[PDB]
RNA sequence: GACGACCCAUUCGAACGUCUGCCCUAUCAACUUUCGAUGGUAGUCGCCGUGCCUACCAUGGUGACCACGGGUGACGGGGAAUCAGGGUUCGAUUCCGGAGAGGGAGCCUGAGAAACGGCUACCACAUCCAAGGAAGGCAGCAGGCGCGCAAAUUACCCACUCCCGACCCGGGGAGGUAGUGACGAAAAAUAACAAUACAGGACUCUUUCGAGGCCCUGUAAUUGGAAUGAGUCCACUUUAAAUCCUUUAACGAGGAUCCAUUGGAGGGCAAGUCUGGUCGCAGCAGCCGCGGUAAUUCCAGCUCCAAUAGCGUAUAUUAAAGUU
C-alpha cells in the first residue's frame, strides 16, 4: 500500500520537550497497519531519526479509510527516558518489569511484620 | 371417575409435522400485507373471515 | 447510567382499524415490526408537544422567538418542513408519513438503484453504499437534506468497482 | 357541593378527608397490616411448603367435577393452605411428603370459579414446572 | 535553601443558636415539677452561650390552632414511577447531611475520636491449651453456613482517577480492568433478484367469448445467476498485560438446512357453527359460562390470529376512578 501520515493541531512542548501532534492516518484498501511502520514515515518527515519517536492511539474507523492515534516526538533520548512513563519505554523494548506478577509481596509483608531485628531471613528466606 | 389422567391417557396421539420452513421478522409482514390487501381480490359483502375451514 | 425508551404501546391491545393501518404502512416502507413505527410516532407526537406550548405563550416572548427560530432549521434541515412556511402552525400539518420520506432505504428506492423496497434493506446492511464517504449499515439514518446529493454506491464493493464476491469467484474456480 | 369554600378551611378539608378515606375499603386493609398478619403470605408474590396429603374438593352448583386438591404446611408459618393442582393427570406428579411452590390464582384473595374455599394453586414441584412434566420434555428428577 | 517555635490574619472546617416547613392514631385529653418542671439571683464546670449542674428564692410552662401518649416493614433531602389540568404512590440504594460497627459503659493518644483495622470492664457468643493460662469481633473486598420467593469471582492490576508520606522514586481490594449477568435500555439478521408456470386490475384488441399486457401479485416446478455475516480463523490494533470492538487474509448459504419462539381462536378482544377422541367423567373458565354421546370453549390433528428475540404467569403500585 501506498498510505498517507498527516498532521492535526501542533504543539511545542518545550516544558516536557517533545512535540506533540496527532497522527492522522490514511489507507485504502487497507487499514490497521504496525506502529512501528508509521513513525518511520515521522522520522523522515522532521528528521528527528526513529528511537525518540512514540506513538500510539490507532483506533481504526468503520469500512477502515481512516485511523488516527497520537504521537510524541522528544528532542533527545534522555528526555524521553526520564519522562516517560515506563510501559511505553518498554512497548519497544528497552526495559521491563521485575518485580514479578501479584501477592508475593503482601504475603510476604504481613510476615515481615511479625518479627523484629532481623527480616533478612523472610526477605530471602520466606 | 375420581381418576386422572383419564382423558389424555385414552385419546390418540398423532403429528403430521412440518418439513415447510416458515419466514420470519421482514417476509412474515410481506406476504401479510400482500395476502389481505395487494391480490386484490375482494368482492361483495361478505362474512368470510381469513380463516375458513368450514 | 442514562437510558430511557423511544416508544410507547397503544393504550387499547386491539382495534381493528388501527391495526390495518400500522400494517399497511409497514408494507409501503419494508419494515420489521411496529416498534419501528411506534418510534416515529413518539418522536413526532413529543415535537407537537413543544410546539403546542409555543402557541399560547405571549407573542415576542424572547423564549417563544429563540426555540421557534431553532426549531423549524432543524425541520427544515431534515427535509420534512418547507421555509415557504416557516412558522408554528405548520408543525401541526406535519404528519407520520413525510419523516418516513427521509429514511435511508425509501431514499436508495426512490431516487437511486434498486428493485422493490425490500432489496434495497438488504443493499445497505451488506455494505454496498456509502453517504459521502463513509459506510453505513443502518436504514435508520434519517438523512439530511445537504446529504442527498451525496448518496452513492461503495468504493469496494462489486457493485461498481473493487473485489468481486465469493459466488462469481467460486465458480471462477 | 353542599359543603364549605372559604379562604382558611385548609384545616376542616384536610381533617375531613383524611377520616372519610377510611370507609373505603382497600385503604383500610393496606394502612392497618392487619392484612399481613392474617394471610398466610407475608405479602410475598409466592411461598413454599411440604405436602399433608391429597384431597378431592366438591364443584359449586350448577358445575359438578372433582377438583383433586392437595393440602399443604408452609415452611416458614407452619400454618396450612388448601391449594390448587391444575391441569390433567398433574396431580400424579406431586408425590407425598415432598416441597412444592404456591402462588395465588389471579385475584388476589378471592376464592376463584366454581371451587370454594381454594385460594392458591401450584406452579413447581422440585425445581421443575408442572408444564415440562406435563408436556415431556423432562422427566421426574429421582 | 531545609527544619522548628510564639502571636495575629487567612484557608479547611468544627460546635452551638434564629425563623419556617412532618406520616398514622382520641377504643391516647389533660400533661410537666425537687428524681429541674418554667423563671430569678450567685457560683461551679465547659472551647464558649445556656438549669448544663449546685445553692437560695419565686410558681410557673404546655394544650381542641391537637399538647401529652401510642404506632410506623419511618434515616432525611437532592429525586423516581404514573399523569390533560389538579394529583397519587415510592425514595434501603452511586451526590449531600446524619447515625452505628455483637449488646452496654468507661477511657488513653492527638489539633481533631468518647475511635472499635485503639484500649479496659460487664453481658451474650465462640477459639486454642501441657488446664497453669492465652487469644477474637467480615454492617471493608472476596468466600462459607443459615434464612428465605429472592441476588455474582476466595479473578487481574496501581496504567488511568485521586489520596496518604520524610516523597519527582514508596503504598492503596479506594479505584480501574476482566468474569458471571434475558433487572433494564439502545441497535437490528433469520433471503433478496431473474427464467419458466398458473393467477388478477387498469388497458386494448374483440359484439361478447377469448387473447395480449405491463404496474403487478402470490403460487407450483425446478433452477440459474448474484450477494453477505453467523461461525471458524493467520495478521494488525486494543491495554498495565490481555479479552471485546473496529480493521484485514484464508475457508464459510440452495432451503431437507447456517432451522423463532411464546400465547390465543364462544363473547368482552384481533382469529374455525373444520376433523378425530371424551360424554356433567376428565378438564377448561380473570368474568359471563363450556362438558349429561351431533362439544365453534375439554383432550389431539390441520388451518388461522397477535406480539416477536422475546412472550406468559404471580404480587406490590399508578392510570382507568368525577367509585374519596
Amino acid at each position: 500500500d501506498t498510505v498517507t501520515i498527516r498532521t492535526r493541531k501542533f504543539m511545542t512542548n518545550r516544558l516536557l520537550q517533545r512535540k506533540q501532534m496527532v497522527i492522522d492516518v490514511l489507507h485504502p484498501g487497507k487499514a490497521t497497519v504496525p506502529k512501528t511502520e508509521i513513525q518511520e514515515k515521522l522520522a523522515k518527515m522532521y528528521k528527528t531519526t526513529p528511537d525518540v519517536i512514540f506513538v500510539f492511539g490507532f483506533r481504526t474507523h468503520f469500512g477502515g479509510g481512516k485511523t488516527t492515534g497520537f504521537g510524541m516526538i522528544y528532542d533527545s533520548l534522555d528526555y524521553a527516558k526520564k519522562n516517560e512513563p515506563k510501559h511505553r519505554l518498554a512497548r519497544h523494548g528497552l526495559y521491563e518489569k521485575k518485580k514479578t506478577s501479584r501477592k508475593q509481596r503482601k504475603e510476604r509483608k504481613n510476615r515481615m511484620k511479625k518479627v523484629r531485628g532481623t527480616a533478612k531471613a523472610n526477605v530471602g528466606a520466606g | 371417575l375420581a381418576r386422572v389422567g383419564k382423558v389424555r391417557g385414552q385419546t390418540l396421539k398423532v403429528a403430521k409435522q412440518e418439513k415447510k420452513k416458515k419466514r420470519t421478522g421482514r417476509a412474515k409482514r410481506r406476504m401479510q400485507y400482500n395476502r389481505r390487501f395487494v391480490n386484490v381480490v375482494p368482492t361483495f359483502g361478505k362474512k368470510k373471515g381469513p380463516n375458513a375451514n368450514s | 447510567w442514562v437510558c430511557r425508551k423511544t416508544y410507547v404501546t397503544p393504550r387499547r391491545p386491539f382495534e381493528k382499524s388501527r391495526l390495518d393501518q400500522e400494517l399497511k404502512l409497514i408494507g409501503e416502507y419494508g419494515l420489521r415490526n411496529k416498534r419501528e413505527v411506534w418510534r416515529v410516532k413518539f418522536t413526532l407526537a413529543k415535537i407537537r408537544k413543544a410546539a403546542r406550548e409555543l402557541l399560547t405563550l405571549d407573542e415576542k416572548d424572547p423564549r417563544r422567538l429563540f426555540e421557534g427560530n431553532a426549531l423549524l432549521r432543524r425541520l427544515v434541515r431534515i427535509g420534512v418542513l418547507d421555509e415557504g412556511k416557516m412558522k408554528l402552525d405548520y408543525i401541526l400539518g406535519l404528519k407520520i408519513e413525510d419523516f418516513l420520506e427521509r429514511r435511508l432505504q425509501t431514499q436508495v428506492f426512490k431516487l437511486g438503484l434498486a428493485k422493490s423496497i425490500h432489496h434495497a434493506r438488504v443493499l445497505i446492511r451488506q455494505r454496498h453504499i456509502r453517504v459521502r464517504k463513509q459506510v453505513v449499515n443502518i436504514p435508520s439514518f434519517i438523512v439530511r437534506l445537504d446529504s442527498q446529493k451525496h448518496i452513492d454506491f461503495s468504493l469496494r464493493s462489486p457493485y461498481g468497482g473493487g473485489r468481486p464476491g465469493r459466488v462469481k469467484r467460486k465458480n471462477a474456480k | 357541593m353542599g359543603k364549605c369554600r372559604g379562604l382558611r378551611t385548609a384545616r376542616k378539608l384536610r381533617s375531613h378527608r383524611r377520616d372519610q378515606k377510611w370507609h373505603d375499603k382497600q385503604y383500610k386493609k393496606a394502612h392497618l397490616g392487619t392484612a399481613l398478619k392474617a394471610n398466610p403470605f407475608g405479602g410475598a408474590s409466592h411461598a413454599k411448603g411440604i405436602v399433608l396429603e391429597k384431597v378431592g374438593v366438591e364443584a359449586k352448583q350448577p358445575n359438578s367435577a372433582i377438583r383433586k386438591c392437595v393440602r399443604v404446611q408452609l415452611i416458614k408459618n407452619g400454618k396450612k393452605i388448601t391449594a390448587f393442582v391444575p391441569n390433567d393427570g398433574c396431580l400424579n406428579f406431586i408425590e407425598e411428603n415432598d416441597e412444592v411452590l404456591v402462588a395465588g390464582f389471579g385475584r388476589k384473595g378471592h376464592a376463584v370459579g366454581d371451587i370454594p374455599g381454594v385460594r392458591f394453586k401450584v406452579v413447581k414441584v422440585a425445581n421443575v414446572s408442572l408444564l415440562a412434566l406435563y408436556k415431556g420434555k423432562k422427566e421426574r428428577p429421582r
